[PDB]
RNA sequence: CGACUCUUAGCGGUGGAUCACUCGGCUCGUGCGUCGAUGAAGAACGCAGCUAGCUGCGAGAAUUAAUGUGAAUUGCAGGACACAUUGAUCAUCGACACUUCGAACGCACUUGCGGCCCCGGGUUCCUCCCGGGGCUACGCCUGUCUGAGCGUCGCU
RNA sequence: AGCCUUGAAGCCUAGGGCGCGGGCCCGGGUGGAGCCGCCGCAGGUGCAGAUCUUGGUGGUAGUAGCAAAUAUUCAAACGAGAACUUUGAAGGCCGAAGUGGAGAAGGGUUCCAUGUGAACAGCAGUUGAACAUGGGUCAGUCGGUCCUGAGAGAUGGGCGAGCGCCGUUCCGAAGGGACGGGCGAUGGCCUCCGUUGCCCUCAGCCGAUCGAAAGGGAGUCGGGUUCAGAUCCCCGAAUCCG
RNA sequence: GGCUAAAUACCGGCACGAGACCGAUAGUCAACAAGUACCGUAAGGGAAAGUUGAAAAGAACUUUGAAGAGAGAGUUCAAG
RNA sequence: CGCGACCUCAGAUCAGACGUGGCGACCCGCUGAAUUUAAGCAUAUUAGUCAGCGGAGGAAAAGAAACUAACCAGGAUUCCCUCAGUAACGGCGAGUGAACAGGGAAGAGCCCAGCGCCGAAUCCCCGCCCCGCGGCGGGGCGCGGGAAAUGUGGCGUACGGA
């Protein structure tokens, strides 16, 4: 799917918070909040060079 | 080989339609071959199994020549319960062991008007095919 | 002693109402039994008397609607619920007569120049 | 004849916080 | 509050009734997977928002 | 005192439940729903939130009447007939 | 409402009602406190209904 | 001596990798291509003998009728004088039914106030009270009725 | 005419080996159902790092700590079990701007009875606002309900591509009412009165509607009663409105 | 001023078929009571979570303990 | 003054109808950026694209030349191939960029106003009779009502027509 990995509003915390600069899931109150997103090294992200039809 | 474009041979689809089959379809899936004597008498090969039928277990731990009455057709679990095909629990109470209908042979049929109608229809469609080949 | 719809079909409206009343009284007693220690047999009867109530009401409602349709059959204007449902867009279509209409100009053209059946030699 | 299970849900915490309790400034 | 609207008291009453453990005969059902009511709510641990 | 101390003063609800969409997004002072836009006749819907459109689109609910239409369509929306009686 | 409750009780059990008090319970049900006229004994009536 | 420490190995833990499974996805292709004031989509609250959720249904409420099917459903109980042209169950679905809000429609949105017509019970013709039923929204087309104008006139 | 329930993959192994190496073979164990060689094809194909992602686990470490608001002690009971529960007795504290007795907002069953002592209540618990099983909120008179407030908001109108917006008396034929009178029609305790239709007569309100559980706004008090409700239940005595 | 089928389009819907695709940190967020639980006043944000066994045969009974837990015993090809 | 026509305009819980909201992959009409590229940046590009608003249908839109051409001519619309990264546009930079012809898929053509002739020859609704009646229509009969000469119907429309 062309949406896989992208159906989130993740945003990078930026430097200074002692974490890598990968974009992170917003909000709180669930396991998903503050996790990595989008990048191909992330669980639940988008794969590298998604295959095309 | 299958050629019908509207019949799926997909494994996932065929298992899903087996395990979600409605009650009146599980009845047809729960069919047993007839004995050699019954098969000759009626010209039918298989019948859907029914309560009060008398069967022989031909596979598993309980196989043998003993004929027992069908006491319960548990279509939800896809098994039948047969007289004397049972074991004991830890507390000593006896519990029926489920046998799949495809692993028994019907020696005597529970006959009523509807069953005689179903046997007749099966035997007639068979003869139409035999004359078609002949 | 069970209630079947086939039994109730010919019964008059008054009998069904009386038959309905007996069931409703019986259900009320059962709901009292449900809370005052009734037997499992009485609890199981609750569902049977409920569906019996539904059967009688179903036959009363059906008997009434058939007569209403006979009453309004030849009438120009009918209650909205006796008019065909179909879908909203289908109810707004040009009806059968309106779609078949043609201008006299179109009728004359089709009379004078009908499409012919022909073949061309190979 | 089983009556053992139990459970109770609650909010999942989140640790998106920043202390920042100092400054030099020491230009 | 004691001062309540009928609509609020009706919403609260439904939340009261959902807040029970599952019947224990659900466990013996043929294809059952549910072990407990995973939607239990505690008036102090998590709030209704209304 | 903008943190912990100020959080103790909040005891006045801004929103309540909405009679149309049933979400606690009905602004009481503005008499408007933040979610569905009630009392506007048309439903509030935007294309910058695809996730929000799939949370309340047709299909997510009960389909009380639409799914009977899907069944009736397969027989041409026939009416006023019954199967031939036994 | 109370008027409807009163008329239903009279017709269902052929008794007479002095007054009716109602509340809606925390579980959403409505409870009716129906008082019978002084010439009817609730204990006797409860026996007919099957309460006691 | 013996602790402690380190290395290796057996066994035991902690942990849930791996592997095998897949009633799920994803992609492509085909046919059809159908919502609503006859009240949609959506939302709320209810409904099971034991039932919280999911699922289904709407006070006829885990469903009625009909048709096909042909002996079950099932976790437990029960069997209505449920059970074979006195039809279990499932399926189909054309009959009937379908609470509250919602374009949402008497006015408001608190389960607040009405108005008109008819019906039933109190009473005792009207009134009055209670209950039931039917109506009472905006725009707009055709026509109908009732009107308006120091608009144009005709006869008086 | 590969392997495999006479045991596949996977995993483990101070077993025997091969290869410069990437790796691979065999032995033994566990495992329980599939797998591999060779010629070709294809690729989401090889990790030590990226303050990499997600999950798990360490040392630190039985360590920091469990020190704000003066304080506990004796006996007995239940109980397997008591510094912490209950009863009794002491010694203390809050000291009527209370650590007392009642409400508003908010909560939403936390309330009450009984039971449990798994998890939770940063020691424990025989206890709890935990868990489980059942109960509990009664009104003409107490509030809402009605009024208008600051304000909000339709219609007419205006503007606007348009969803719509402005505006609240402003570019409006904005009254569906009435004492009475005259013409009829229907009924009934048919005497004569109602109701009802039309006409005459009369008519400022001038702004739909919403807006307060602290403002305006008629009228309920005494006693008793429950495990939990009472100006609501029962007893008695009243009162407003229609 | 006006009407007009066909060949064309179709990541929504109803119903189907297939694949050199992925195989539970993958593939849809969602293989499961998932747009759920949970967070936010709100607009919104949004997971984790698959596998006993062929068959429940899911361990009767004895014994220590207040119990959790144990020791025996038993089911199963296997509870290694 | 009264009565009566017409015109313009009102009120009706008047008789019978119709619109509203949703979904929105594809379609039509608007409105409409900025990240971005130009190694800066303002024109330009991004892009008539995202976002925003309206309206549909099973398809939509378009469509039977006020066309292309300049040939020995073709002949509605839509789509595919090619024309063609071409003619052209462009701080003539970065970049952008069609058409005709040709080969195919499909193939379908028509109707008014006007100018005229026909005694309005036309239409809607109500009431009764026959037929049908879950797509509300066919025929007959009303000195029944209205619309319509401020123009309905038939013939006829550029390929000419009467
Ligand atoms: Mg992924
Ligand atoms: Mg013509
Ligand atoms: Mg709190
Ligand atoms: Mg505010
Ligand atoms: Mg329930
Ligand atoms: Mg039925
Ligand atoms: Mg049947
Ligand atoms: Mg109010
Ligand atoms: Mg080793
Ligand atoms: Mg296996
Ligand atoms: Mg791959
Ligand atoms: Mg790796
Ligand atoms: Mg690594
Ligand atoms: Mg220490
Ligand atoms: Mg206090
Ligand atoms: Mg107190
Ligand atoms: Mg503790
Ligand atoms: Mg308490
Ligand atoms: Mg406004
Ligand atoms: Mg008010
Ligand atoms: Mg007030
Ligand atoms: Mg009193
Ligand atoms: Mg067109
Ligand atoms: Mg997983
Ligand atoms: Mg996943
Ligand atoms: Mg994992
Ligand atoms: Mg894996
Ligand atoms: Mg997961
Ligand atoms: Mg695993
Ligand atoms: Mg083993
Ligand atoms: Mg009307
Ligand atoms: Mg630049
Ligand atoms: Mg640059
Ligand atoms: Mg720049
Ligand atoms: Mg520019
Ligand atoms: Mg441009
Ligand atoms: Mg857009
Ligand atoms: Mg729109
Ligand atoms: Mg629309
Ligand atoms: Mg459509
Ligand atoms: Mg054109
Ligand atoms: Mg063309
Ligand atoms: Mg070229
Ligand atoms: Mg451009
Ligand atoms: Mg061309
Ligand atoms: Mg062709
Ligand atoms: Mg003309
Ligand atoms: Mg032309
Ligand atoms: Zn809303």
């Amino acid at each position: 799917s062309e949406l896989a990995g992208h159906q989130t509003s993740a945003e990078s915390w930026g430097t200074g918070r002692a974490v890598a600069r990968i974009p992170r899931v917003r909000g709180g109150g669930t396991h998903r909040s503050g996790q990595g997103a989008f990048g191909n090294m992330c669980r639940g992200g988008r794969m590298f060079a998604p295959t095309k039809t | 080989m299958k050629f019908n474009p509207f019949v799926t041979s997909d494994r996932s689809k065929n298992r899903k339609r087996h395990f979600n089959a409605p009650s009146h379809i599980r009845r047809k899936i729960m069919s047993s071959p007839l004995s050699k004597e019954l098969r000759q008498k009626y010209n039918v090969r298989s019948m859907p199994i029914r309560k009060d039928d008398e069967v022989q277990v031909v596979r598993g731990h309980y196989k043998g020549q003993q004929i027992g009455k069908v006491v319960q057709v548990y279509r939800k679990k896809y098994v039948i319960y047969i007289e004397r095909v049972q074991r004991e629990k830890a507390n000593g109470t006896t519990v029926h062991v489920g046998i799949h209908p495809s692993k028994v042979v019907i020696t005597r049929l529970k006959l009523d008007k509807d069953r005689k109608k179903i046997l007749e229809r099966k035997a007639k469609s068979r003869q139409v095919g035999k004359e078609k080949g002949k | 002693a069970k209630i079947k719809a086939r039994d109730l079909r010919g019964k008059k409206k008054e009998e069904l109402l009386k038959q309905l009343d007996d069931l409703k009284v019986e259900l009320s007693q059962l709901r009292v039994a449900k809370v005052t220690g009734g037997a499992a047999s009485k609890l199981s009867k609750i569902r049977v008397v409920r569906k019996s109530i539904a059967r009688v009401l179903t036959v009363i409602n059906q008997t009434q609607k058939e007569n209403l349709r006979k009453f309004y059959k030849g009438k120009k204007y009918k209650p909205l619920d006796l008019r065909p449902k179909k879908t909203r867009a289908m109810r707004r279509r040009l009806n059968k007569h309106e779609e078949s209409l043609k201008t006299k100009k179109q009728q004359r053209k089709e009379r004078l120049y009908p499409l012919r059946k022909y073949a061309v030699k190979a | 004849f089983v009556f053992g299970p139990t459970g109770m849900p609650g909010p999942t915490p989140s640790g998106t916080n920043v202390g920042s309790s100092g400054r030099s400034p020491s230009v | 509050s004691s001062h309540k609207t009928f609509r609020i008291k009706r919403f609260l009453a439904k939340k009261q009734k959902q807040n029970r453990p599952i019947p224990q005969w659900i466990w013996m059902k043929t294809g059952n997977k549910i072990r407990y009511n995973s939607k239990r709510r505690h008036w102090r641990r998590t709030k209704l928002g209304l | 005192t903008k943190g912990t101390s100020s959080f103790g003063k909040r005891r006045n609800k801004t929103h309540t439940l909405c009679r149309r969409c049933g979400s606690k997004a009905y602004h009481l002072q503005k008499s408007t729903c933040g979610k569905c836009g009630y009392p506007a006749k048309r439903k509030r819907k935007y294309n910058w939130s695809a996730k929000a459109k799939r949370r309340n689109t047709t299909g997510t609910g009960r389909m009380r009447h639409l799914k009977i239409v899907y069944r009736r369509f397969r027989h041409g929306f026939r009416e006023g007939t019954t199967p031939k009686p036994k | 409402n109370k008027h409807q409750i009163k008329q239903a009780v009279k017709k269902l059990y052929d008794i007479d009602v002095a007054k009716v008090n109602t509340l809606i319970r925390p579980d959403g049900e409505k409870k009716a406190y129906v008082r019978l006229a002084p010439d009817y004994d609730a204990l006797d009536v409860a026996n007919k209904i099957g309460i006691i």
